[PDB]
RNA sequence: UGGAAUGCGAGUGCCUAGUGGGCCACUUUUGGUAAGCAGAACUGGCGCUGCGGGAUGAACCGAACGCCGGGUUAAGGCGCC
RNA sequence: GCCGUCGCUGGCAGUCGGCAGAGCGAGAAAGAGAGUGGCGCGGACGCUACGCCGCGACGAGUAGGAGGGCCGCUGCGGUGAGCCUUGAAGCCUAGGGCGCGGGCCCGGGUGGAGCCGCCGCAGGUGCAGAUCUUGGUGGUAGUAGCAAAUAUUCAAACGAG
């Protein structure tokens, strides 16, 4: 709201916030990004390195659905399935393993940060990392390739 | 139109109004810069630091055992003097109370 | 003029854009409007089904 | 005249709680009288962080706040937190905890109590710990803000792994000049 | 003969006379009200020795008898007998002015109330 | 025996306006016959600052300022104004 | 002496009353501790804790920043069993006052129909300037002036002239 903004305390004050030696000029130094090479130069290579020149290939037709690849970790494996689901194959006695489908709960590929329990599991999904998959191995469990 | 060059003037009044500082000062300094040839065996020494554990606990424990074990066997005027331990609120409270004693 | 840190801006700003500008204060006028003809057209229709 | 500078007279440090809050400052009453009329350093520490902004409350995970409580010495201490518990779905078990904070999320609660924990308030804190006695404070990480990635020296000095403030993020974004030699200079 | 104050300490004034706006003499644009003078040169605003005056808070007025009327009392504006009644505990220190906007007619009521009350009323007198 | 004196609470982080014409003096100092000229160093000023004194005066001398009473002073004064 | 600012991140929930017992400012840590053996019916104020109270230091300011306004203007939600033809707004006033101030209250007059306080919301919200816009009015001033082209006079009439 206005009256919670200087222009009301700035009432009487001549300049206004702008001094009296400079003044509040139109656009002095120019418009938007003008001076980039030139007078505003500190400043881009200051703050924006990279920002001049060109860098890599170009692809035309970029169709970002074709790269669409949804990663979890294994330190959050165990919460796509429901939390009866642990406890009942941890206490089972016959050993049988439950499947964690990542494909279902959205994901494609399994990465490998974090630990997990001391419980077998048979994990469905199109990509795996290494490491997810010696970490996958480590507890007994086993790796499934989808499509 | 011309105009000034060049001045210092004012300059060291600014500096001191926030302190010229010196540098800030850490127990630990980086080891950047250092010879790479040198660094490497530093890393390489404090990578096998653990395979001496153990005889730096038999040491240790052997060390203090001796350490405890030696020790084990080793072990302005009178009037101002007295007022000034009479009014002591300890060390006077008995004197105090002859004086009470007394002055009944 | 960029002053200290910050992004690097490019609004697109720089057409005559206050001259088409598309408001939406007939909004709920148009959820009315559209309401009221499915409404009208599940009665002609019955008893087929609505959605189609 | 006196020589003296006066830029420096007034503190800027809180005296109360910038919130309206109405609950938070009948904690605050209540602290103001613990802090005051007690010797115990800690109700000044939570008086203080009662006044503090968002930021400088940080929300503290369950995760975090098991790994502080299961160090040596701290069995059936209370853990205080003047901020926010939240729930880390990284955390397997939940061990039996007391805790007092200001807010406990909603799936937070139900696993410390599912493990026969306690959680207070900061008004039972005072009835049971009038002094802080047997108490484990604990904070949340305080540059754990996507802020603190982008302070420090200017991302274009050398040895500066400041981040940048770009629209996007993409080869075609801050990278060819100033960033890699082959486009006139690194640093 | 009227209601006295529970005490009537001396009332001390640092300043009189009212700050008076600068070249508010020579025009009739300018009123009197006090306006901070902001002019490079503006003398006034320099504390040049012989020129008109500025408000600053060491005038400020002592804090026991500020916004004490002469009597000793202090002044509450009132609109009805309703308002006047919450005087009732307070009738040694605070005294009442019924607002201008009430009619002749009321006035009667409020000032018969007020005398019952012991308030002090400091316009009892007006609209007869 | 916190290992000289003296004084003093410190450290640290974000965001940030105006400014980016200056000018003057002691001392040092370049050019110039010199200039109330042009150009530097140091510190202090004026700029942004009233007030006592120098009749008068941006910068000199004293002294820096909330609104008052009493006392005493600085630099300067005490024929009369 | 008084005002404010800053600091003490100072003190006060103990107004613990006849279900009573009044203290914790003092040079020098920690209990006005608890126990086990050897007549009257009484006692000020306080505490909107966003309150109240104490002690010490300090107070120049352009550009510029920040805070607080129970400063002011218009409208909106609430509230004031608000005000008002027994007189609203507006306006005027050598009337009485309050506030450091921005301003405000009351008295008297004119006026003739609406208006304000408080908690919130909102803004086309505060003028001395801009050779500012529009309208009005001054001094100048009963002044410059009513001087290009030769020229009028007598009598009578109408008529207030
Ligand atoms: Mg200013
Ligand atoms: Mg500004
Ligand atoms: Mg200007
Ligand atoms: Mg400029
Ligand atoms: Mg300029
Ligand atoms: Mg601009
Ligand atoms: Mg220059
Ligand atoms: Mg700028
Ligand atoms: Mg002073
Ligand atoms: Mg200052
Ligand atoms: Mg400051
Ligand atoms: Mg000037
Ligand atoms: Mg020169
Ligand atoms: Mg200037
Ligand atoms: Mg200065
Ligand atoms: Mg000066
Ligand atoms: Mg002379
Ligand atoms: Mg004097
Ligand atoms: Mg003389
Ligand atoms: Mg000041
Ligand atoms: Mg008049
Ligand atoms: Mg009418
Ligand atoms: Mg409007
Ligand atoms: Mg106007
Ligand atoms: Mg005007
Ligand atoms: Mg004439």
């Amino acid at each position: 709201p206005s009256r919670l903004r200087k222009t009301r305390k700035l009432r009487g004050h001549v300049s206004h916030g702008h001094g009296r030696i400079g003044k509040h000029r139109k656009h002095p130094g120019g418009r938007g990004n003008a001076g980039g090479m030139h007078h505003h130069r500190i400043n881009f290579d200051k703050y924006h390195p990279g920002y001049f020149g060109k860098v890599g290939m170009r692809h035309y037709h970029l169709k970002r659905n074709q790269s669409f690849c949804p990663t979890v970790n294994l330190d959050k494996l165990w919460t796509l399935v429901s939390e009866q689901t642990r406890v009942n194959a941890a206490k089972n006695k016959t050993g049988a393993a439950p499947i964690i489908d990542v494909v279902r709960s959205g994901y494609y590929k399994v990465l490998g940060k974090g630990k997990l329990p001391k419980q077998p599991v048979i994990v469905k999904a199109k990509f795996f990392s290494r490491r997810a998959e010696e970490k996958i191995k480590g507890v007994g469990g086993a790796c499934v390739l989808v499509a | 139109a011309k105009s000034k060059n060049h001045t210092t003037h004012n300059q060291s009044r600014k500096w001191h109004r926030n302190g010229i500082k010196k540098p800030r000062s850490q127990r630990y300094e980086s080891l950047k810069g250092v010879d790479p040839k040198f660094l490497r065996n530093m890393r390489f020494a404090k990578k096998h630091n653990k395979k001496g554990l153990k005889k730096m606990q038999a040491n240790n424990a052997k060390a203090m055992a001796a350490r405890a074990e030696a020790i084990k066997a080793l072990v302005v005027s009178r009037k101002l003097h007295r007022l000034a331990y009479i009014a002591h609120p300890k060390l006077g409270r008995r004197a105090r109370a002859r004086i009470a004693r007394g002055l009944r | 003029a960029p002053s200290r840190n910050g992004m690097i801006l490019k609004p697109h700003f720089h057409k005559d854009w206050q001259r088409r500008v598309a408001t939406w204060f007939n909004q709920p006028a148009r959820k009315i409007r559209r309401r009221k003809a499915r409404q009208a057209r599940a009665r002609r229709i019955a008893p087929r089904p609505a959605a189609g | 005249g006196v020589d003296i500078r006066h830029n420096k007279d007034r503190k800027v440090r809180r005296k109360e709680p910038k919130s309206q809050d109405i609950y938070l400052r009948l904690l605050v009453k209540l602290y103001r009288f613990l802090a005051r009329r007690t010797n115990s350093t800690f109700n000044q520490v939570v008086l203080k962080r009662l006044f503090m902004s968002r930021t400088n409350r940080p929300p503290l995970s369950l995760s975090r706040m098991i790994r502080k409580m299961k160090l040596p010495g701290r069995e059936n201490k209370t853990a205080v937190v003047v901020g926010t518990v939240t729930d880390d779905v990284r955390v397997q078990e939940v061990p039996k905890l007391k805790v007092c904070a200001l807010r406990v999320t909603s799936r937070a609660r139900s696993r410390i109590l599912k493990a026969g924990g306690k959680i207070l308030t900061f008004d039972q804190l005072a009835l049971d710990s009038p002094k802080g006695r047997g108490t484990v404070l604990l904070s949340g990480p305080r540059k754990g803000r996507e802020v603190y990635r982008h302070f420090g020296k200017a991302p274009g000095t050398p040895h500066s792994h400041t981040k940048p403030y770009v629209r996007s993020k993409g080869r075609k974004f801050e990278r060819a000049r100033g960033r890699r030699a082959s486009r006139g200079y690194k640093n | 003969a009227a209601l006295r104050p529970l005490v009537k300490p001396k009332i001390v004034k640092k300043r009189t006379k009212k700050f008076i706006r600068h070249q508010s003499d020579r025009y009739v644009k300018i009123k009197r009200n006090w306006r901070k003078p902001r002019g490079i040169d503006n003398r006034v605003r320099r504390r040049f020795k012989g020129q008109i005056l500025m408000p600053n808070i060491g005038y400020g007025s002592n804090k026991k008898t500020k916004h004490m009327l002469p009597s000793g009392f202090r002044k509450f504006l009132v609109h009805n007998v309703k308002e006047l009644e919450v005087l009732l505990m307070c009738n040694k220190s605070y005294c009442a002015e019924i607002a201008h906007n009430v009619s002749s007619k009321n006035r009667k009521a409020i000032v018969e109330r007020a005398a019952q009350l012991a308030i002090r009323v400091t316009n009892p007198n007006a609209r007869l």
